[PDB]
């Protein structure tokens, strides 16, 4: 804390005050704060999640490699995660231990759907417009930054009609029709 | 002088038949390109128990964490029996009724 | 899946080939004809009630078919879906027309 | 659906090259799989990396038509829309009416001020499979272009010895009964590919007493095609030739539909290279 | 600091952007008066948005519309469809939404193309 | 092609062949073309130029 | 017809004199790095 | 195998794994310990040699 001196760094190396070993490298904080989480138990959420998954995986890779009910339940939460988006190819199975993370689930929420989408500049600016309420998935308004858009569901991702931001992006292109309120 | 490439080949009498007598040989051996239409052990059946109830606890929070937005699982074709009761049994607990017909048909029983 | 009210059980269960969630239904007047659309594929799945096989898939919307009716009278449907738009299609007898009205 | 048909091309595309780009790992995942199975040392690359045997484990319960029929091969039998090229001639449009009785489940469609992107919309969303685009050189039918439509492949053919059912003599009618298939020596990995486009665009499942066949035999890159009926007699088979011969030649393979041009080749007929004239399916 | 609608009209090929606003009354197609709308015989097509509806309605707004592309027939009834949505669209906005909907009403009852075009074609029989 | 032959029998007599120009720029004789008497279409490999000329090599 | 007789007559011959110098090579090749490390191993031996 | 359900599946694999491997891999890095403290790494094998 005083940028301890020879003898006392030599005499008390064990002393941290900022990073333990129980905090795992911040990494709660760190993914947080790379996809702007906003409250702050929604990463150990996910990683329950996730240890569920790597559990199952482990339990259900622990079978005889011939048998059909390992090979049909790997299937079947290969193309269930694949198809959440939280996986990005079922290729192999053992994407189901490496590459299943909290940053995939996070991945895949709304504001970073919509940074993506190219819907706003940046996951802070998806996450201030969402919570303006301004983005509609399908017809019904979204308005909780932790909405999770599967891969049919970010076909829908949309701004709401009569919206200004709608109407901003019409008008620089000159394509605005105000029969239709924006 | 050299040329480019093979000309078209003409269509004569000899390799009209060469060609039909392939399809005589293959039509009369049925060789034709078409499409086509499309207990265990007690350790392993109680490993089996173990990942079928935490396939379906996952299954269950993952389709309420995606909104129930997802994609159904295939198909099974199961066999379930029905015993002969009277759908006075097979209702609520209220003072009232609806049918008292019997729950096999006529040709069942 | 249909329900018989009079033994309560459960005598027909209508499946897609394609394994997607039905979000809206319509059956015909003299329920020959269950029809059901989904908001993730865009078809209407048409089965018989009385075989119970898939009898064929209306395509023709280009967005999540959110509404069915059929017309308990002349027996034409009119579906809706999210693209815009309403559509007709008379089903019945020789013809398979579609009329969309936008 | 324009968004949601761009972004699972996105996707398709994504896992092809994902696929072509870690199939490496395919290889040497089957390598230490037979080294599992006949007890013999694993090479130094694979001995010595902890990560690829860790996830062997995973890995070991892993494990024919191709990417872009295989969702609904067998499963529903196709939709085929014919049409012609613009102002047609009459050769042309009895070219047209032939062809959709070649192929059962193919209607016509009149072309005439039909953009052939619009065009491409209308049949992919009132979900079509297959179109058929017929091109002429004064009466005689020089070209077809078959685009499977769920963003599917395009193969694109020049017809060349031309006979028509109608040019023949008034022989009857045809038998549009669903065929059997003929697909001679198309021995090498495109013939395979070619086989796979020109067969999946006749029903599933023919009848095993089904009298009527149509072959495709490939005779030095040149498809002839020849439609029959037959009927089993007692000493050999009887084969009558019904409806139209020709001979297409595969020029052009892409994979996209017909609409866009910017479609990767998979395939285009290298015409002016020295060895043009040496090999076959070149 | 002035209130101003623009809304587009489309036939087969032609575009047409109307500009509403509020002003003295006066309809100009192309720079050129309203009345001077070629082929002649089409000149009713321009003309039965504003009499289907009254003149009282475009006595206080001034519209002008730039109409681009297609023929002859097709940019009469781009010009059409854009007088009659601008006219509906000022209404919502810096008129009444009676008035608005009784415009709907009168346009819709006429023929709804001047509000809807006929917009995504064919049908694959 | 303008003037290697000097009607359509010769270039009927020479249909098919492999021509290339001085840029290397390979092409092949398509068709004796029917106004001119010496003219031909023939298809190369890429756009060639006016100042080009075209070649073909017998014995 | 002269055409196609010329391109199948030159293919034939430049296959066969693909085959002609491939097997000379490779009996030069063989029966000579025989005699090569014949001799190489009863010069290491020395 | 096809009948070996999950530690001994798990022990089995990776025992078969390392055994092939030795031959050709190197042997520095074919037998990596866990990285294990001095005090307790002494610790285990004080009281397995016990």
């Amino acid at each position: 804390v005083r940028k301890l001196k020879h003898h006392e760094q030599k005499l008390l190396k064990k002393v941290d005050f900022l990073e333990w070993k129980q905090d795992q490298g911040h990494r709660d904080t760190q993914v947080m704060r790379t996809y702007h989480i906003q409250n702050r138990e929604d990463y150990h959420k996910y990683n329950r999640i996730c240890g569920d998954i790597r559990r199952l995986a482990n339990k259900l890779s622990l079978l005889p490699p011939t048998d059909p009910f390992r090979r049909k339940h790997e299937q079947l939460l290969l193309d269930k995660l694949y198809a959440m988006g939280v996986l990005t190819t079922k290729s192999k199975i053992s994407d189901l231990e490496n590459k299943v993370t909290v940053s995939a689930i996070c991945r895949r929420r709304l504001p970073v759907i919509m940074h993506r989408l190219k819907m706003a500049e940046t996951i802070q600016d998806a996450v201030k417009f969402i919570e303006q309420g301004h983005v509609r998935v399908g017809p019904n308004l979204i308005n909780d930054p932790a909405y999770l858009v599967t891969r049919n569901m970010e076909d829908y991702v949309t701004w709401v009609d009569n919206s200004k931001i709608k109407k901003t992006l019409l008008r620089y292109r000159n394509q605005i029709d105000d029969f239709d309120f924006s | 002088f050299d040329r480019t490439a093979k000309p078209v080949p003409v269509i004569t009498s000899e390799v009209t038949e060469s060609l039909e007598d392939m399809i005589r040989r293959r039509i009369q051996d049925s060789n034709f390109d078409d499409l086509q239409r499309r207990a265990l052990s007690e350790e392993l059946q109680k490993a089996h128990s173990e990942i079928s109830e935490l396939y379906a606890n996952l299954v269950y929070k993952l389709d309420v964490l995606s909104s129930v937005h997802f994609v159904p699982k295939p198909a099974s074709t199961s066999l379930e029996i029905r015993v002969e009761t009277p759908t006075i049994s097979m209702e609520d607990a209220q003072p009232l009724y609806m049918s008292n017909a019997s729950s096999l048909a006529p040709q069942e029983i | 899946r249909a329900w018989d009210l009079i033994r309560y059980r459960n005598f027909r269960t209508f499946t897609g080939t394609e394994r997607i969630q039905f979000n809206c239904l319509a059956v015909d007047p003299s329920g020959e004809v269950v029809c059901a659309g989904s908001l993730d594929n865009f078809d209407i799945h048409v089965w018989s009630v009385q075989t119970g096989q898939l009898l064929d898939a209306l395509s023709g919307h280009e967005g999540p078919v959110s509404c069915l009716s059929f017309s308990q009278e002349n027996s034409v449907l009119a579906s809706a879906s999210w693209d815009k738009t309403i559509r007709i299609w008379s089903i019945f007898g020789r013809s398979q027309q579609v009329e969309p009205i936008e | 659906m324009l968004r949601r048909q761009a972004r699972e091309r996105r996707e398709y595309l994504y896992r092809k090259a994902q696929e072509l780009q870690d199939s490496q790992l395919q290889q040497k995942r089957q390598i230490i799989k037979q080294a599992l199975a006949q007890g013999k040392p694993l090479p130094k690359e694979l001995a010595e990396d902890e990560s690829l045997q860790k996830d062997f484990r995973y890995d070991q319960s892993l494990k024919q038509v191709d990417d872009e029929y295989a969702a609904t091969s067998g499963i529903m039998d196709p939709r085929i829309i014919v049409t012609t090229s613009r102002d047609p001639s009459t050769r042309l449009s009895q070219f047209a009416k032939e062809i959709k009785l070649l192929f059962p489940n193919a209607v016509r469609l009149n072309r005439g001020n039909y953009v052939m992107p619009n065009l491409v919309d209308a049949c992919k969303k009132s979900g079509t499979t297959d179109l058929v685009v017929l091109h002429e050189h004064r009466g005689v039918p020089t070209s077809l272009t078959i685009s499977h439509f769920p963003h599917g492949p395009t193969a694109q053919f020049s017809l060349h010895n031309v006979v028509m059912r109608h040019d023949i003599i008034n022989a009857g009618n045809q038998s549009e009964v669903n065929p059997h298939l003929i697909f001679d020596n198309f021995t090498t990995a495109l013939g395979k590919r070619v086989v796979c486009i020109l067969k999946h665009l006749f029903n599933a499942g023919p009848k095993k007493d089904s009298e009527r066949v149509i072959t495709f035999a490939n005779r030095g890159d040149f498809i002839s095609v020849r439609q029959h009926v037959y009927v089993r007699t007692r000493e050999g088979v009887e084969i009558a030739e019904v409806g139209p011969r020709f001979e297409m030649r595969l020029f052009e393979l892409r994979l996209g539909t017909l609409e866009n041009k910017d479609a990767d080749v998979e395939w285009q007929l290298r015409r002016f290279i020295r060895t043009a004239n040496k090999k076959d399916y070149l | 600091a002035v209130p101003s609608v623009q809304t587009f009209g489309k036939k087969k090929s032609a575009t047409a952007v109307a500009h509403v606003k509020a002003g003295k009354g006066l309809i100009k197609v192309n720079g050129s008066p309203i009345t001077l709308v070629e082929p002649e015989i089409l000149r009713f097509k321009v003309y039965e948005p504003l009499l289907l509806v009254g003149l009282d309605k475009f006595s206080n707004i001034d519209i002008r519309v730039r109409v681009t592309g297609g023929g002859h027939v097709s940019q009469v009834y781009a010009i059409r469809q854009a007088i009659a949505k601008g006219l509906v669209a000022y209404h919502q906005k810096y008129v009444d939404e009676q008035s608005k909907n009784e415009l709907k009403k009168a346009f819709t009852s006429y023929d709804r193309t001047l509000l809807i075009a006929d917009s995504r074609r064919p049908e694959p029989k | 092609i303008k003037d290697m032959f000097s009607s359509a029998m010769e270039v009927a007599r020479f249909e098919g062949a492999q021509i290339k120009t001085v840029s290397g720029i390979r092409g092949e004789i398509k068709r004796a073309l029917s106004k001119p008497e010496g003219h031909y279409r023939a298809a190369f490999e890429d756009k060639i130029l006016m100042s080009d000329i075209v070649i073909l090599r017998s014995w | 017809f002269e055409a196609r007789q010329r391109i199948e007559e030159k293919n034939k011959e430049s296959s066969d004199y693909h085959a002609k110098m491939a097997h000379i090579v490779n009996t030069i090749n063989t029966e000579e790095g025989a005699e090569k490390n014949k001799y190489e191993r009863e010069r290491k031996l020395r | 195998d096809d009948q070996v359900i999950g530690k001994a599946r798990s022990r089995t694999l990776e025992m078969r794994l390392n055994r092939l491997s030795r031959v050709n891999g190197h042997q520095d890095k074919i037998n990596k310990l866990e990285k294990v403290p001095m005090h307790i790494r002494r610790g285990m094998i004080d009281k397995h040699v016990k």
